[PDB]
């Protein structure tokens, strides 16, 4: 069976939360480590694997640590080709090693015949719900046939950001939101967008629900936004 | 002397596994859960008067690691010697017919800190109330770990406590049964 | 009533 | 089958305490396979070696001195700071043993049994009488045992040459009761 869609009860309220909200719009603003065809190349703990990836970007790490559910999650891609993709933090981001480190979590997935030949891109529709009701709609776009639900995560709150402002400095526009996906064989699944209550928001807590490394077919899949504005 | 709390913590190759704890005279106060990330204590109750930043400990656990990797290079790597575990199986409280009690099983001075532990009932294992703990210190740096099995005593049951460690050239089982 | 815990030196290199 | 040695790291931070949080000593010790190579002993001030393995890093830890200035004032930091924090669960704490006598399914002479447990904390004195004057010899203990759920038990014997009317008293001393806990066994 599928998951439970949520209740107002079971979402967060980002009028419960006091801290920075800008530390959640730091993770899916223009935000997430990315590579192709790679191999760990070690691990801290059982349950995890370390990559060599650079940070193109600001060169800030060469080293990144991802964390999966179990050991056997972590047996099963330790020794493949993949691919990366997800959201990461540095605060309290630990490990050996054996430049820069980071965190992250899942984010995997196996490289060959993964992809499209061409350069092309996979488009997967995003609506969102402003209040129950439909108020805009576009797309996300994906290099891999089966991918991480996270990396549509990152790229569906990632465009909200910037034509919506999903998230700001202090606060959001929304009191509660939560992504939800709908796979071609009727199986649902959502996450709260919004930062648990509390003045303190904790990046390396939230971000670790992208544990389950779940993916899902890139060409069939459905993704809503569900958003409410306080009030009305 | 009167007490002693003792802030215990290890890495192990190449299991890649650790532990992140406190001990108050010989009991456990809590530990880290090393994936969660987040304090567990030993009794309900203690998390209702004190708190640990549970993030912190992993902190420590990475300088692990790299020390372990330092230690191991310098030594020449040469390998932990294994310790066979002393294995007692004991009640929580004296037993008596149909009067619920529990099964303890008592897995001490061994070392490393790697083993498997299976309860059995009658030739067959049991999972339903089992509970068990993280490793505990011992002053001679080996290790000791208790399992629990919540049981109702019988006279037609007999149980064991299967445990395997590296030091063990074969599974050890300790029998139990009623004899009162 | 916060515990509080002692770092971990790293190792002469 | 995983036959790969095994190379293992601890790192004990030991906080003793004497009389309350009065006297503290800090224990910092290093412990490679299932050897101590270096440690800090806060009565000594500094780190010392010990074995070679564990030289270099007391001659690199002892030239920090900031280092060697928050590892002295840990006594008080962390030590005394951290027993306050539980002081109330812990050093507090008390559970009040569950004493029953009965004879042992063993054993001319007759082996009594007393069984004292669940009790916390772990110092307890248990002692056997007859006729109201304590019973030195015939004694025999299984020890005290620490069940790992922050409790205890133990069983202490007694053999004895029965004789009508005699009165086998096993007398328990403990933290959790005031006056004594004391169970007879009528001959």
């Amino acid at each position: 069976e599928s998951q439970p869609d949520p209740m107002p009860d079971d979402l967060h309220k980002s009028s419960e939360f006091t801290g920075t909200m800008g530390n959640m719009k730091y993770l899916y603003d223009d935000h997430y480590v990315s590579a192709t065809k790679v191999k760990s190349v070690d691990k801290f703990l059982a349950h995890d694997l370390i990559y060599n990836i650079s940070d193109k970007k600001l060169k800030n790490y060469d080293k990144v640590k991802t964390e999966l559910l179990n050991e056997d999650l972590a047996k099963k891609y330790k020794d493949e080709v993949v691919d990366v993709y997800g959201s990461n933090y540095y605060v309290n981001c630990y490990f050996s090693s054996k430049g820069g480190k980071t965190c992250m979590y899942g984010g995997i997935t196996k490289h060959e015949g993964n992809h499209f030949d061409n350069g092309n891109l996979q488009n997967v529709l995003v609506r969102v719900y402003e209040n129950k009701r439909n108020t805009i709609s576009f797309e996300v776009q994906t290099d891999k046939k089966s991918v991480t639900a996270q990396e549509l995560d990152i790229k569906a709150r990632n465009f909200l950001i910037n034509k919506k402002n999903l998230y700001e400095f202090n606060s959001s526009p929304y009191e509660t939101g939560y992504i939800k996906f709908i796979e071609n064989n009727g199986n649902t699944f959502w996450y709260d967008m919004m930062p648990a209550p509390g003045d303190k928001f904790d990046q390396s807590k939230y971000l670790m629900m992208y544990n389950d490394n779940k993916t899902v077919d890139s060409k069939s899949v459905k993704i809503e936004v569900h958003l409410t504005t306080k009030n009305g | 002397e009167e007490h002693v709390i003792i802030q215990a913590e290890f890495y192990l190759n190449p299991d890649q596994s650790g532990e992140f704890m406190f001990d108050f005279d010989g009991d456990e106060i809590f530990h880290v859960d090393m994936a969660k990330k987040e304090t567990v204590w030993r009794l309900e109750e203690f998390g209702r008067f004190a708190s640990f930043e549970a993030q912190g400990a992993l902190a420590n656990i990475a300088v692990d690691k790299a020390n372990l990797e330092i230690m191991t290079k310098r030594s020449n790597y040469t390998p932990i010697t294994n310790v066979p575990p002393e294995v007692t199986v004991l009640t929580n409280s004296p037993v008596e017919l149909r009067e619920p009690n529990v099964l303890i099983c008592f897995i001490d001075k061994f070392t490393p800190p790697v083993v498997n532990v299976t309860w059995l009932r009658n030739g067959k294992p049991v999972t339903t109330g089992v509970s068990e703990t993280v490793f505990l210190p011992r002053e001679d740096h080996l290790f000791r770990k208790f399992h629990y099995l919540p049981f109702l005593p019988s006279t037609e049951d007999v149980y064991d406590c299967r445990v395997e460690h590296w030091g063990l050239d074969e599974p050890l089982l300790k029998h139990w049964e009623f004899d009162a | 009533p916060k515990y509080v815990k002692q770092n971990t030196l790293k190792l002469a290199t | 089958g995983d036959t790969r040695p095994r190379f293992l790291w601890q790192l004990k931070f030991e906080c003793h305490f004497f009389n309350g949080t009065e006297r503290v000593r800090l224990l910092e010790r290093c412990i490679y396979n299932q050897e101590e190579s270096v440690r800090f002993d806060s009565d000594v001030g500094e780190y010392r070696a010990v074995t070679e393995l564990g030289r270099p890093d007391a001659e690199y830890w002892n030239s920090q001195k900031d280092l060697l200035e928050q590892r002295r004032a840990a006594v008080d930091t962390y030590c005394r700071h951290n027993y306050g924090v539980g002081e109330s669960f812990t050093v507090q704490r008390r559970v009040e043993p569950k004493v029953t006598v009965y004879p042992s399914k063993t054993q001319h002479h007759n082996l009594l049994v007393c069984s004292v447990s669940g009790f916390y904390p772990g110092s307890i004195e248990v002692r056997w009488f007859r006729n109201g004057q304590e019973e030195k010899a015939g004694v025999v203990s299984t020890g005290l045992i620490q069940n790992g759920d922050w409790t205890f038990q133990t069983l202490v014997m007694l053999e004895t040459v029965p004789r009508s009317g005699e009165v086998y008293t096993c007398q328990v001393e403990h933290p959790s009761v005031t006056s004594p806990l004391t169970v007879e066994w009528r001959a």
